């Protein structure tokens, strides 16, 4: 009875297929975002400057 | 007695009266040690600059006018004699 149930399972009665997903892979990267340098500027202005 | 004279007034002050009471002595120590305008503006940023840290902006002179975005309670307007020292710091 043992012989006759792995006689039931055929090649033509049970197929074996394989199937995977696409899968990417994982990279690790760095990005420093760092914004424009900002400048002290002094500027002094006075009438007679203004008209020259 | 010079620091009795010049008495430095404070119009609009929008900053707690612990941090606007140091701005006046400042604001003093600093006229009396510069020679020029441009002096004053560049001592009273510096010396906030290294006290509380970040990007302030000073301006100082005998007629101008200012609308301007700044840090909610950073921003004081004092005259004194005809100097208005204007402070305020911006993120």
């Amino acid at each position: 009875e043992e012989a006759i149930k792995q006689t039931l399972r055929n090649k033509f009665n049970y197929n074996t297929r394989e199937c995977q997903t696409i899968n990417p892979s994982i990279r690790e990267r760095g990005v420093s975002t760092e914004p424009p340098p900002s400048d002290t500027i002094c500027g002094n202005i006075t009438q007679w400057e203004i008209f020259d | 007695s010079h620091l009795d004279k010049v008495q430095p007034v404070i119009k609009n002050s929008d900053m707690s009266v612990e941090m606007q009471k140091e701005v006046e002595e400042v604001a003093k120590k600093a006229i009396d040690y510069c020679n020029t305008d441009k002096e004053i503006a560049t001592f009273i940023k510096d010396d906030f600059r290294s006290r509380y840290h970040g990007t302030w902006h000073c301006i100082v002179g005998r007629n101008f006018g200012s609308f301007v975005t700044f840090e909610r309670s950073y921003y004081i307007y004092l005259y004194v004699g005809q100097l208005a020292i204007l402070l305020f710091k911006t993120g």
